[PDB]
């Protein structure tokens, strides 16, 4: 997933 | 949630948590994002979930097994059921995971049943092949088979994501792209939508019909969409938020650990931050100008010196300390910071460009007072040491994933956290083909790299072509890495069940607990  | 024995609960079972930015949406087979899965993980609930150390434990499955890593049976436990009191049978997910690989859903994570490597995933994908043909069956109610092409010993492990989670057929053909307004939505996890407010919250309650309904705690939780750090931090102070989301402000961060340093968690996350180069388009298809930018990036000012919260300088794309991965460090990485400028001055000009005739290009990130702060850090380095124009922009969270993937960037800031804790959950990303490749890299020798993995004799084989695979990326320059994140949050005195424990962050608000204050 990519982090905010 | 397990409540210790000393633990006297509140009365009011409720909680408020950050999450960072607004969602791109709710159905499990089109986000990609940590804020997402935060609230999914408690919407929705697939055949494993992470316990509260981060292992795969039983979900919606309750036994499973499989023929040489090859053929998984998944044993579904007979009491699971939707919001609507409805079972979740083997066939919802065969029906759901069809859904994913269907080329017309266009998922950002269609590729994870090719990291899975499904039977006929391939073909699929392509087109060549209906979502139908997908190795994956329900052998009768309770019973869901999937057939790989290849032994995948650590396949169990992928299935806590969100984006195998089961979706309602129901929900979905009846309404389509509103299936997940709050009157419509269906969900299986411990809790239900109760209601969503764009660019304000989205707040959840106790789903009744969930399994395990009796071991759930908190009663009703709330999210925020909050991008600034400073703002979140604020909100937790006035004790209107209990939980902040994982990114803290560099301002404030060392008051912090001083006045409230039991509030402050700060524990080890699989996780890496980079700036991503757009691999396609002129001139960052030269591997001089991708090698010098890597190069004169100085890690130790921006992890030790402006940023300065406990953050590993990198070297790779996986995290050094992920389960598997034996990496070997880059001579480039060894050598002196004034070395490393020398080299990346050398290698621009060979490419075209001086501090006379520079280079000039955009720097994108993601709406955010810690990205805004590091950006602008970044791009005085490069200039300083390079004699490079930055130019800054920054987009929206929705805005800023969907460029990415179109193409239409220079250089981002980026990160990219494990789904799963091996190797080739980074890996995987960098595939020519792959949905999450939004590097927009391609490499036949990457490819093989990754490829063979899978067709290896053992272990150890396997990590070496793990280690050899990020010495490719690397040779490339695909991307600059910057640092290997520290999860790092403030979280209330009441709030029980947050261990910090788990690398992979994937908390379920049915762990946590109030307690009385």
């Amino acid at each position: 997933v990519k982090p905010g | 949630a397990d409540v210790p024995a000393g633990v006297q609960l509140a009365d009011k079972q409720t909680l408020v948590r950050n999450n960072g930015s607004e969602v791109q949406s709710l159905d499990p087979h089109k986000i990609e994002g940590v804020p997402e899965s935060n609230v999914s993980r408690d919407l929705f609930e697939g055949l494993l979930i992470s316990d509260v150390e981060g292992h795969p434990s039983p979900g919606v499955a309750e036994k499973w097994e499989n023929k040489d890593f090859k053929v998984w049976t998944f044993h579904l436990r007979e009491n699971a059921k939707w919001s609507d009191g409805t079972p979740v049978t083997a066939h919802d997910f065969v029906y759901s995971w069809q859904r994913l690989a269907d080329p017309n859903t266009a998922s950002p994570y269609a590729s994870y049943l090719q990291y899975g490597h499904i039977a006929n995933i391939d073909d699929i994908i392509a087109g060549k092949k209906p979502a139908t043909d997908l190795g994956v069956k329900a052998l009768d109610d309770h019973t869901f088979e999937v057939t790989l092409s290849e032994p995948v010993p650590y396949f169990y492990k992928l299935l806590v994501h969100p984006s195998v989670s089961p979706v309602p057929k129901s929900a979905v053909e009846k309404f389509g792209d509103k299936w997940t307004q709050p009157a419509n939505i269906v969900t299986n996890g411990a809790y239900k939508l109760k209601n969503w407010v764009v660019n304000e919250r989205i707040v959840l309650e106790r789903n009744p019909q969930y399994w395990d309904n009796a071991k759930t705690v908190i009663n009703q939780v709330t999210y925020l969409p909050i991008s600034s750090e400073v703002t979140d931090v604020n909100r937790y102070r006035s004790g209107e938020i209990d939980m902040t989301y994982n990114n803290m402000p560099i301002e404030l961060f060392q008051k912090l650990k001083k006045e409230i340093p039991n509030e402050v968690r700060v524990d080890p996350y699989l996780c890496t931050y980079y700036y991503e180069i757009n691999n396609q388009k002129a001139p960052f298809n030269d591997v001089r100008v991708r090698t010098a930018l890597k190069l004169a990036l100085d890690r130790d000012i921006i992890v030790n010196k402006v940023k300065n919260q406990g953050d590993l300088p990198a070297y790779s794309y996986t995290p050094p300390y992920t389960d598997g991965a034996k990496l070997v460090e880059p001579e480039w990485f060894k050598w002196s910071q004034q070395k490393r400028n020398e080299e990346a001055k050398k290698l621009l000009a060979e490419a075209g460009f001086t501090a006379d005739k520079p280079l000039t290009f955009d720097l994108l990130y993601n709406t955010s007072d810690l990205h805004k702060k590091l950006a602008i850090a970044v791009a005085s380095i490069w200039k300083k040491n390079l004699g490079v124009n930055v130019n800054l922009e920054n987009q929206e969270w929705k805005t800023f994933l969907d460029t990415r993937h179109q193409g239409t960037f220079d250089v981002a800031r980026a990160g990219w956290c494990a789904d799963y804790n091996e190797p080739t959950s980074f890996l995987n990303t960098m595939l020519s083909d792959s949905s999450n490749n939004t590097a927009h890299y391609k490499s036949p020798a990457f490819d093989k790299l990754i490829a063979d993995t899978l067709k290896v004799a053992d272990d150890t084989q396997r990590s070496e072509l793990y280690a050899k695979a990020e010495q490719q990326l690397d040779k490339d320059s695909a991307i600059v890495p910057v640092y290997y994140y520290v999860n790092a949050r403030l979280v209330k005195p009441w709030v029980g069940g947050y261990t910090g424990k788990d690398p992979l962050d994937n908390i379920y608000v049915k762990n946590l607990y109030i307690i009385k204050h």
